[PDB]
RNA sequence: ACGGCUUUUCCGGAGUGUAAAAAGCUCCGGGAAUAAGGGCUGGGCAAGGCCGGUGGCAGCCGCCGCGGUAAUACCGGCGGCCCGAGUGGUGGCCACUAUUAUUGGGCCUAAAGCGGCCGUAGCCGGGCCCGUAAGUCCCUGGCGAAAUCCCACGGCUCAACCGUGGG
């Protein structure tokens, strides 16, 4: 059965970009998927996106631009401290400032660069580069 | 040899003065205790009977030696305070 | 547990017979007149340790990291391996030849107190060289920049006489 | 560079091109090596590389990676064949790899050197290490991977002065491409030299497939082809 | 086979038990922890041992080699067990006699066992009547008491 | 100076050194140059001229 | 082979050193005098296609493999290579090894999916709103002896070692 809406969305996006699709539909929507999409848009990995209302949990329509090498969820959602980001960067990223780790903090969802500037930790939930 | 006085300190509790010095002597052997004592007592106007040389030390690749000596104002205080071995080694008293 | 054991200050090669490394090390040994491989290996290790400290300090941040960062730079310029306006990245361009040029043997030969590297080694071992008024008999001693120019014949040496037969032959070169 | 300039001049004037791209090179409509890539051209004449990149004919810019002898069975005994794997480059940003066959070693060596030129590629270089951020093109700009047969190769950016932390075949290939420092990780049968070399070559080619931003070019000091001071 | 399991955040106990269970499939780990080698070693964990020679023998080399390898039967002082030991060198068997005492050590093959074309022999002679056998075979020294 | 790396008109990715790409002038107007990478040609992706707007293979 | 130089080390002395001695250290007289070994030499793996013996015998061989009268591989001579006051042999642990795999392995044909299915504990679990604050993140009080580890400076000729500060 379905266990993880966010993992399905990111695997779907990475499959679609590899064959040159220009847009995708993320079928079970949720607020967390929306926050992740906002962060992805801020750094230029996707274009415009919009919420579409069924009678169900909603749908997201997303525009792709061919700027994603890879994107995926992080399971389990490891806790991380405010001065410990480097080893996770070496685990998931290809060079010292290449890409973003997406972090859930008690101040919201944000990239690991913004959280490191604020001086806070949180829970890792995704990577994109 | 040329002698330079580095420090003279007063110790009233024991009743003595403590003297640290250097000796410069390129190309010569380490100076003897007798010569150092004679030069020191001339240089400071001391009664030589109450002047004890603690040590003279040479170093690996040096032309100078460092030395430590003590001067008591009273002979009996010297005999009461100082160990027997140092007074014998300095020729102040005779080994039995 | 176990009490402390004193450990070697140098590292050995991971494979004893690699042709290219053997050729490179033979050239260095001939040029600087070193006595054995371990001596050379000692200096190699010193270099490695410097680089390992720079690699760690580049990727660090905080308050103790800065103090360590400036201490590393200060020590490197005191030994004479970097100029006064160098930065941390310059640590990564140091070579093994930079360290060997700081040996007292090399510096005694460079200044013109001996005619050959071998003669400089014998002069050091026999006690004819003074460094800032002190006699030192270790040819591998690394000379600080502040004392480099106060390096002469010992004032009690036979060579401290411009009419000595062996000194005139050294001066003829 | 004085020798190879006149070598290139000598080759050019006595050469009669048999292909369209060879004609473009003969008539002076193409004057730089970088102009033959990224447009789908077929490259079939070795004189093209000899004119545009003459220094691949030097002895220090060629390496014979390995020599094997293989056997075909017949009713009149064993028929022997030589297989030679070789590589060339300019030690700046261009590298090529080839395989040759023949009845004697010299024929195979000649053909292998010839096919390496025709398989030439251009790559990207930079600096991407967490513990060295110097913007000079001494390493790979970011982590890359390649594969062939059972062999998988992963290349990782390294600090300046580290050296090439990789097996010897990889060392030779990376040196010919103009890279000085790297870390690596491998899976599979590295003793199969043909596959090891092809996996490293594929990894070098794959530096062109990563998407990058103008900001990244400044940050990692990315250089395409010649460093060009 | 699906995804490797368990991956969950709160599944530490099961993951640890899985790793412990399949570690017993590694023959290196099992032999060390159960101390199987100690249970059957005639040398009782020692690097060398002393024994007394009972007779001289010869062992044929394995195919496709040909030749006779000279050895001795040795009774160990510490526990009385009897083992076969090789005598290395050209003419070395001539320096050995019955009732002599020898020092033996491992022959140096794979997995701490035998080597070469003589399987079945695990040890070699190093000293004879407290004199190095290598010297005797070369010269430089004489075997005492005749 | 340096040189610019050509970019596919359909998807916008860079063209790699030895792929089976193509480029040609716009069939309708002839004022712009169309580039097509190997992947877009294989999947028959549509393209659009940036000047006259004529589209499609 | 000639000509010259030096004295770390060596031999004999004076001083200092020491509880007393001995080492050590400063000076004086003599003199190149008093001082090189162990392993290896077919491939892995740096180094001989030379000579004399032996002749599937003797022997070598971590592994692959040599030796059957024209042996670069055994024994010896002469050469050569590596390390060097050390250099070889045997046994153990780590690495090699992603051959124990969280990071990070496999299960159609190579070792390996229970003959099939139902279900208990455990692990894993769909979207929205409000509350809580156990997990989780940030700040700050009290603790986790010294020695041991890293850095700078200072004392033994430098170092090893030892001290003062930072971690
Ligand atoms: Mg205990
Ligand atoms: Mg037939
Ligand atoms: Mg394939
Ligand atoms: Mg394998
Ligand atoms: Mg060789
Ligand atoms: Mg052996
Ligand atoms: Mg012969
Ligand atoms: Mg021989
Ligand atoms: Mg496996
Ligand atoms: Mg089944
Ligand atoms: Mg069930
Ligand atoms: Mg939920
Ligand atoms: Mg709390
Ligand atoms: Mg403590
Ligand atoms: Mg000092
Ligand atoms: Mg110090
Ligand atoms: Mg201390
Ligand atoms: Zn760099
Ligand atoms: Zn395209
Ligand atoms: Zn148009």
């Amino acid at each position: 059965t379905l266990l993880d809406p966010l993992a399905n969305a990111l695997s779907h996006i990475t499959n679609s970009e590899r064959v040159g699709k220009r847009e995708v539909y993320i079928k079970p929507a949720s607020k967390l998927i929306g926050e992740v999409l906002r962060v992805m848009q801020k750094y230029g990995y996707i274009g415009e996106f919009e919420f579409i209302d069924d009678g169900r949990a909603g749908v997201y329509r997303v525009q792709l631009l061919g700027k994603i090498n890879k994107a995926g969820a992080i399971k389990p959602r490891f806790p991380v401290k405010a001065r410990d980001y480097e080893r996770w960067e070496k685990r998931f990223l290809p060079a010292f400032e290449f890409g973003i780790l997406i972090v859930s903090t008690s101040q919201g969802v944000m990239s690991h660069k913004e959280a490191r500037e604020k001086g806070i930790g949180g829970r890792l939930i995704a990577y994109v580069y | 040899m040329e002698i330079k006085i580095t420090e003279v300190k007063e110790n009233k509790l024991i009743g003595r003065k403590e003297i640290y010095f250097e000796i410069y002597h390129p190309g010569e052997p380490t100076p003897s205790r007798k010569d150092v004592k004679g030069k020191l007592v001339a240089m400071l106007d001391l009664n030589p009977e109450t002047t004890v040389i603690q040590y003279i030390r040479s170093y690996f690749g040096s032309y100078k030696s460092k030395g430590y000596a003590k001067y008591y104002y009273d002979k009996d205080r010297m005999l009461y305070i100082e160990p027997e071995y140092i007074l014998i080694r300095d020729g102040i008293i005779e080994k039995k | 547990g176990d009490p402390k054991r004193q450990r070697k200050k140098y590292e050995t090669p991971p494979h004893p017979w690699i042709k290219e490394r053997l050729d490179r090390e033979r050239v260095l040994m001939d040029k600087y007149e070193l006595k054995n491989k371990k001596e050379l290996w000692k200096h190699e290790t010193q270099l490695k340790n410097f680089r390992r400290r720079a690699r760690r300090l580049l990727a660090a941040r905080g308050k103790q990291a800065e103090i360590e960062r400036e201490q590393l730079l200060a020590r490197l310029k005191r030994l004479g391996l970097l100029p006064e306006d160098a930065v941390l990245d310059d640590v990564l361009s140091l070579t093994i030849e930079d360290i060997l040029e700081r040996r007292l043997q090399t510096i005694v030969y460079k200044k013109g107190l001996a005619r050959t590297m071998r003669q400089a080694r014998q002069l050091i071992v026999h006690g004819h060289i003074e460094v800032n008024g002190q006699i030192i008999r270790s040819p591998s001693y690394l000379v600080l920049k502040e004392e480099e120019d106060t390096i002469t014949y010992a004032r009690t040496s036979p060579f401290a006489n411009p009419q000595h037969p062996e000194r005139m032959m050294i001066e003829k070169a | 560079s004085q020798e190879w300039k006149e070598y290139a001049k000598r080759v050019l004037d006595e050469w009669q091109p048999k292909t369209k791209l060879g004609m473009l090179v003969k008539e002076g409509q193409i004057t730089d090596i970088h102009e033959i890539f990224r447009k789908g051209y077929q490259i079939k004449e070795p004189e093209i590389i000899d004119v545009l990149l003459p220094e691949v004919n030097a002895r220090e810019n060629q390496e014979i990676l390995d020599i094997a002898l293989t056997v075909r069975m017949t009713d009149s005994g064993r028929r022997v064949r030589f297989r030679v794997l070789a590589a060339v480059g300019n030690r700046d940003g261009y590298v090529g790899l080839g395989i040759g066959h023949g009845r004697e070693v010299g024929i195979a060596i000649r053909k292998a050197i010839n096919y390496a030129k025709l398989n030439i590629i251009e790559i990207k270089r930079g600096c991407g290490s967490w513990e060295c951020r110097c913007r000079r093109p001494h390493s790979v700009p970011f982590t890359v991977e390649g594969k062939e047969g059972s062999v998988r190769v992963k290349l990782i950016p390294g600090p300046r002065g580290l050296g090439l932390v990789i097996g010897d075949v990889g060392k030779k290939i990376l040196r010919l491409a103009g890279i000085q420092d790297v870390w690596s990780q491998t899976l599979g049968e590295t003793r199969t030299t043909v596959n090891f070399a092809k996996a490293v070559f594929n990894a070098l080619y794959n530096t062109n497939k990563v998407v990058v931003t103008p900001e990244m070019i400044e940050r990692y000091g990315i250089v395409v082809g010649r460093a060009m001071p | 086979p699906g995804k490797k399991a368990p991956n969950g955040e709160f599944a530490g106990r099961k993951l640890k038990l899985k790793r412990k269970k399949f570690r017993w499939s590694d023959i290196r780990y099992k032999r060390r922890v159960l101390r199987l080698k100690e249970k059957s070693d005639p040398l009782e964990g020692a690097p060398q041992a002393r024994g007394i020679v009972l007779e001289k023998i010869a062992v044929e080399a394995k195919q496709p080699n040909s030749g006779m390898r000279k050895a001795v039967r040795v009774q160990l002082i510490k526990n009385g067990k009897v083992v076969t030991a090789f005598c290395p060198g050209d003419g070395a068997i001539k320096f050995i006699d019955e009732h002599d005492e020898v020092i033996i050590e491992g022959i140096g093959g794979p997995k701490g066992g035998s080597m070469g074309d003589i399987p079945g022999i695990r040890y070699k002679v190093v000293k004879v009547n407290r004199v190095s056998l290598k010297e005797l075979v070369k010269g430089r020294k004489e075997k005492p008491r005749r | 100076l340096k040189f610019e790396i050509p970019v596919c008109t359909s998807c916008g990715r860079e063209i790699t050194p030895r792929e089976h790409a193509t480029h040609f002038v716009c069939p309708n107007c002839g004022e712009a140059i169309i580039w097509r990478c190997e992947t877009c040609r294989l999947l028959a992706k549509p393209y659009k001229c940036p000047k006259c707007g004529w589209e499609g293979p």
